[PDB]
RNA sequence: GAUGGAGGUAGAGCACUGUUUGGACUAGUUCAGAUAAACUCCGAAUGCCAUUCAUUUAU
RNA sequence: GGCGGUCGCCUCCUAAAAGGUAACGGAGGCGCCCAAAGGUUCCCUCAGAAUGGUUGGAAAUCAUUCGAAGAGUGUAAAGGC
RNA sequence: UGUGGUGGCGAUAGCGAGAAGGAUACACCUGUUCCCAUGCCGAACACAGAAGUUAAGCUUCUUAGCGCCGAUUGUAGUGAAGGGUUUCCCUUUGUGAGAGUAGGACGUCGCCACGC
């Protein structure tokens, strides 16, 4: 006799490629709610905030001024 | 009361124009300053952080009018001078002003004498 | 009050689109200029009576 | 009995004391302290029993500072009821105390009255205790 | 018009000397005049802002704004955006004509000559008048009026210390006590 | 083993939201002291993702 | 076992700083709405507090000065702005 | 050099208090005929100007009251490896905070224009 007892399915959010890893065009980098991380050089934002590569290159997580983070992709 | 300065109110709009407009060396940035008695113009690339050409309202030799007509001369001058440096493909930053008055005059004169926008 | 709907072309008569509306808010029929794929053109589509 | 006005949550977890006091380990407002040397839960009724005993002994008053507040609630089920359904109904309030915490303070009264009062307060409590004074800083009157 | 002469010909020398202003920019001015009407009765009868606006525009050659709710309070049966009152702003020459008709024609129609209080300066140099009815003006009529209501006035200036405005305001009129 | 990185737990802190003790004050803000599972100005050890990297090993 | 409740989907805590993780464990929402509350171009900056002002009061609406957010974001909560 | 403009770098770049200055430039200031504007107002935005002034913005310079950047060594925690009652506590080895402090700090790097 309780009125709790329900939850929703987990969504598998987080980072999907690492710093210093080479990546092909279109590959997901980060799933989020809102911009915890921001898009940088050669990276796009999806409709529900996912971050993706536009170009093949290496992934680098950086610092955006004082309190924000960025992902960039740099081709060789 | 405290009237604010206009220059800060237009810096606040200029910083939002620039979130989109930016200039490389293939496609430099045609900026504009508009003061109480003049208007200036620079052609700026940003990866290196430098100026490629320029022309100023009543500094060098423009005169022959002191209505909006001072601006069109400056537009024509930067057009000629930048075509001297192999430049045809600029992007136009309004500052924070409207594309309407004597900034439109400078821009139009730019588009007749060599610079594709 | 909200009802699904179909918009039908006005020159070739093909039902090209499915959409919504609230019919106490919009009592009359929707009218839009939409690309018609049969004629490859923008045409006045209208909702099926 | 001390009770918090207006809790945000009706039930909560209990653990995990793992003794060492985080906060007041020195006398702040009085001259004499009662410091716990073991770690345990301390309830409403234990605090009021100790306070009444401590004040009754000090004719001509003085002052007394209670430095321990019951923030966390209990729950419990009833006899004759099998395991299973959700948490029981809340019955009680407690504060967890970890070793090192000073719990009462007295002033305005010489040693022996203060020492006797702190002796009578400790027999009402489930912890081992010491009695401490303000020792030595830049200024202690 | 009437007072620019008066400023630059009687008052600016006075005020520039009384406080020893090293510059004439330093001398205060009059920036605005803003009129308020608190109707608060479109709640009941929609035809109340109408008369308020008719009167205020009879005053000055200007159709007034309409101030609305800005929130919803149930004490006065208020939703959001229920148009309540009207207001007017006055620059340039509309200000000097209106000040002149205030000091020299209209105001003294009020009796029991308490003029203008002096706990009325905001502590920063701007002033706010007070009016109970509408009959104090030569633009109003007798019969057309139906309610005892009057208008709020605020006169804003460029002055730091209250007394500077006290003088700059009495010197142009406004018959203080 | 070396190098880079994502992330808010164990601390402990009171800037934010709840809970809370003394004192000065006044409108008719302040000085101190605590506390948290759904608090956070902060923040480990370890685990995890990588690398034209290294040394052993055999998957 | 019966009686009582529950049965799909979303958000938080549990959950041990990647992801995943039970219980008849602790708290809440959904089964739509909007022809603009969608697209795009220009422009704008909040909530309060103190001072004065006629009806008008603590609190409708005016004026000034402090005010990084103490507001708003169709709808629950978290993450964002 | 001085000033106008336009850029990089985590406010060590900021806030408040105080002084000074008009050479050009920047501003305030003066007007609404004409391009444009106010859900009222040439206030703003737009334009035509050049009487007046360094009072306000701006620039330079002084100031460590508020913010910001902060080590060192000591603690709290915790990888590995062990011991008592196992609620909890302890010993080796490695790692090591948050507070609290010594100190830093009233910016630094670059392009264009004009004047000296
Ligand atoms: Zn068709």
């Amino acid at each position: 006799s309780t009125s709790n007892g329900r939850d929703s399915e987990s969504k598998r959010l987080g980072a999907k490629s690492a710093d210093g890893q080479t990546v092909t065009g279109g590959s997901i980098l980060y799933r989020q709610r809102g911009t915890k991380i921001y898009p940088g050089v050669n990276v796009g934002i999806g409709g529900d905030d996912t971050l993706f590569a536009k170009v093949d290159g290496v992934v680098r997580f950086e610092r955006k001024g004082r309190d924000k983070k960025q992902v960039s992709v740099y081709p060789v | 009361i405290t009237k604010p300065d206009k220059n800060k109110t237009r810096q606040k709009r200029h910083r939002r124009v620039r979130n989109k407009i930016s200039g490389t060396a293939e496609c430099p940035r045609l900026n504009i300053f508009r003061s109480n008695k003049n208007i200036y113009a620079q052609v700026i690339d940003d990866v290196a952080g430098v100026t490629l050409a320029s022309a100023s309202a009543l500094d060098k030799e423009i005169s022959g009018g002191t209505k909006t007509e001072t601006a069109a001369a400056v537009g024509k001058l930067v057009a000629e001078r930048a075509a001297e440096k192999g430049i045809k493909k600029v992007v136009f930053d309004r500052g924070g002003y409207l594309y309407h008055g004597r900034v439109q005059a400078l821009a139009e004169a730019a588009r007749e004498n060599g610079l594709e926008f | 009050m909200r009802v699904n709907i179909t918009l039908e072309c006005t020159s070739c008569k093909e039902r090209n689109y499915l959409t919504n509306k609230n019919k106490r808010n919009n009592p009359d029929r929707l009218e839009k200029q939409k690309y018609c794929p049969r004629e490859r053109k923008v045409t006045l589509h209208r909702e099926t009576k | 009995m001390l009770v918090p006005k207006r809790v945000k949550h009706r039930r909560e977890f209990r653990g995990k004391m793992r003794g060492e006091a985080k906060g007041g380990k020195e006398v702040a407002f009085g001259e004499w302290g009662l410091q716990a040397t073991e770690s345990h839960w301390i309830t409403n009724r234990q605090i009021e029993a100790a306070r009444i005993a401590m004040t009754r002994y000090m004719k001509r008053g003085g002052k007394v500072w209670i430095k321990i507040f019951p923030h966390k609630s209990y729950t419990s089920k009833a006899i004759g009821v099998r395991m299973g359904k959700g948490k029981g109904a809340p019955e009680g309030w407690v504060s967890p105390v970890k070793r090192g915490k000073i719990m009462f303070e007295i002033a305005g009264v010489p040693e022996e009255v203060a020492r006797e009062a702190l002796r009578l307060a400790s027999h009402k409590l489930p912890v081992k205790t010491k009695i401490v004074k303000r020792e030595e800083m830049g200024g202690e009157s | 018009n009437r007072l620019k002469e008066k400023y630059i010909k009687e008052v600016t020398p006075s005020l520039v000397e009384k406080f020893n202003y090293s510059s004439v920019m330093q001398t205060p001015k009059v920036d605005k005049i803003v009129i308020n009407m608190g109707v608060g009765d479109a709640v009941s009868n929609a035809k109340n802002l109408d008369k308020a606006v008719e009167e205020l525009a009879l005053i000055t050659g200007q159709k007034p704004l309409i101030t609305k709710a800005k929130k919803s309070i149930a004490g006065f049966r208020l939703r959001e955006g229920m148009p309540i009152g009207a207001k007017v702003t006055l620059r340039g020459e509309r200000m000097y004509e209106f000040l002149d008709k205030l000091v020299t024609v209209s105001l003294p129609r009020v009796r029991d000559f308490h003029g203008v209080s002096k706990k009325a300066f905001d502590g920063r140099g701007n002033y706010t008048l007070g009016i109970k009815e509408q009959l104090i003006f030569p633009e109003v009529d007798y019969d057309l009026v139906d309610k005892v209501r009057g208008m709020d006035i605020v006169i804003v200036t460029t002055a730091n210390t209250d007394e500077e405005s006290r003088e700059l305001l009495a010197q142009l009129g406004m018959p203080f006590q």
